[PDB]
């Protein structure tokens, strides 16, 4: 067979520099364990310094902090402080009374 | 790079099989 | 002695499903693998009863033109092999790998 | 008319709940395996169960604290086998 | 302007609590000429669209299969209550449209429902299956349930 | 910013089941393959012939193939080994 399952090939990016280490099994397995969604702040915009209260009318924001079935997440999955995470929180039962989420 | 590819193609191959015979189920 | 060897080795089955007296609930059967020893005791009791059904009354006639026979193809105990075989395959799942 | 004919698809699915899969054809397993993962991650068995029988409300707080230090006591558990493993790497 | 009532699609309810499994099985019937009737409104229309009628076709629990008692809520009892379902649906000539199953609670039949529709018994039923999806019922706050039983 | 978790001081640092990871046979999964590729092709198709051989060579002495059939963790070990000093408590 001529393929290998992408979870057991490491692709490595352009214009980067590699050891020999990185076509190991160890560079897959402590890619994986180290896998975080360090990202979400920059794309995150209750992580960004905006109040999560505006945002009561706009259920497409509030929307990316709730599960399919529109339960709020525990702070330890959104990665709030406790201000934000307080206020994303009354947002959502906010807009959810007003009848938009 | 060829001592890592080596011992990497050895395990790739085996989990390529543990995976074909696990799906099969 | 040659042609014995590979009468044995046709006629015995790779794999036999046995059952697992595994759990309160009712035994698993898995398929397990065989190794030479073992394969070669299973062909051998198959061919010792497909000889006693002949007519000689010398244990090694009968034996001799059993093993003639499944020299030159013609062997009931073929039947019993793809049997063995056939409940393998159905079970192929059955299989732990770990 | 018409207009109310052709908008029914969006609209039929715009209402979701969440708690559907469309199952995979091929494999119609793996979509009933999909749906016990979105009841798991909503704790729709673990909230049915607990709905059965009336707790006090004493009794309540008591499980929820416990619950919490319990998920607490384990993530300290972890960060300190990671240090071990860690040390042990490095020879320590 | 003439009733043209239709078959749409089929659910497949199923019901499964601690001492019975209930399976229903429904026809989703359209009217296909109720927007040519007079003096519709576009919300009306949309309406009747959104939630369509239903009809029971067939219903089953596990004691018309003659499992009594105890033993009505056992796994054994949905397994074969499943497959005596989805062998009436063949029967009946009602494995042309779209099937979509409903599960409701998690009993011990809800896992044999799901053996049984994707094993044998329901390889035909499976076929025409679209859409799975979960109805139990949960209260936010709500009535107050029943006292602890202290066993 | 992440929450660390710091665990009270504790008379052991154990795990109840430590997982160790266990490779499958290559005689088992020698056998998975041919068993599926009778399943396609037919029993003794002369497509499986190199399944055959492989299997024949991997249980010619031993069914399940001579193996390494022992692993042990070690986590408990090194786990007391370190604990006193990885823990951060404070000086007496
Ligand atoms: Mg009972
Ligand atoms: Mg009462």
């Amino acid at each position: 067979t001529k393929k290998i399952d992408q979870s057991l090939s490491k692709k490595l990016p352009k214009g980067t520099i590699y050891d020999p280490f990185d076509f190991s099994m160890g560079r897959i397995h402590l890619d994986r364990k180290y896998q975080a969604n360090k990202n979400s702040n920059r794309n995150d915009i209750m992580k960004s310094g905006a109040n999560p209260l505006e945002f009561y009318a706009r259920p497409r924001i509030l929307s990316r902090y709730v599960t399919s079935t529109g339960r709020i997440q525990h702070r330890d999955i959104t990665g709030l402080s406790a201000k934000n995470q307080r206020r994303l929180s009354k947002a959502i039962r906010r807009c959810q009374a007003i009848g938009l989420m | 790079e060829q001592e890592v590819l080596d011992v990497w193609e050895k395990k790739v191959v085996e989990e390529t099989e543990l995976m074909a015979a696990r799906t099969s189920n | 002695i040659q042609a014995l060897e590979k009468s044995l080795d046709e006629l015995a089955p790779l794999m036999m499903t046995k059952t697992f007296n595994t759990g309160v609930a009712k035994a698993s059967v898995i398929p397990v693998p065989l190794n030479k020893r073992q394969r070669n005791r299973i062909a051998w009791n198959w061919i010792v009863q497909s000889a006693n059904q002949r007519v000689s009354s010398d244990f090694a006639v009968r034996l001799g033109e059993e093993l003639t026979a499944i020299a030159k193809g013609t062997s009931s105990a073929f039947e019993k092999r793809d049997q063995i075989h056939k409940t393998a395959i159905a079970h192929r799942a059955y299989i732990q790998l770990k | 008319a018409e207009i109310a004919r052709s908008s029914v698809e969006n609209a039929q699915m715009r209402f979701n709940s969440g708690k559907s899969i469309i199952v995979n054809k091929n494999n119609p397993a793996e979509s009933f395996k999909r749906l016990n993962r979105i009841m798991f991650e909503n704790n729709i068995p673990g909230d049915k169960r607990s709905q059965r029988f009336y707790m006090k409300p004493g009794k309540v707080a008591e499980l929820k604290r416990s619950q919490r230090h319990r998920k607490e006591f384990m993530m300290g558990f972890k960060r300190l086998i990671e240090i071990v493993k860690d040390a042990k790497r490095k020879g320590y | 302007y003439k009733p043209k009532e239709e078959v749409v699609k089929y659910i497949l309810h199923g019901k499964f609590t601690k001492n019975n499994t209930h399976l229903t099985f429904s026809s989703v019937v359209e009217d296909k000429n109720f927007h040519k009737n007079k003096g519709l409104t576009y919300n009306d229309t949309m309406l009747y669209y959104l939630n369509l009628p239903q009809k029971v076709k067939i219903s089953l629990s596990t004691g018309c299969l003659g499992f009594r008692k105890a033993a009505r809520g056992e796994y054994e009892a949905a397994f074969q209550t499943s497959g005596r379902m989805f062998e009436l649906i063949k029967e009946k000539n009602m494995l042309n449209k779209d099937i979509e199953v409903v599960m409701d609670d998690f009993g011990k039949g809800r896992a044999a429902f799901i053996s049984a529709l994707v094993g044998k018994e329901g390889a035909s039923v499976v076929k025409k299956v679209v859409k799975i999806s979960d109805a139990t019922k949960l209260k936010f706050g709500g009535v107050r349930s029943p006292k602890m039983r202290r066993l | 910013k992440p929450p660390v978790y710091r665990l009270p001081p504790l008379p052991r640092l154990k795990v109840k089941k430590p997982i160790i990871r266990q490779e499958a046979n290559k005689c088992l999964v020698l056998m998975s393959n041919l068993l599926q590729c009778w399943s396609s092709y037919g029993h003794m198709s002369p497509k499986c012939a190199g399944l055959v051989t492989e299997l024949k060579s991997c249980t010619s002495e031993s069914a399940l193939g001579k193996r390494n059939n022992v692993q042990k963790s070690n986590i408990n070990y090194h786990a007391a080994r370190l604990y006193d000093r990885i823990n951060g408590k404070p000086h007496d």
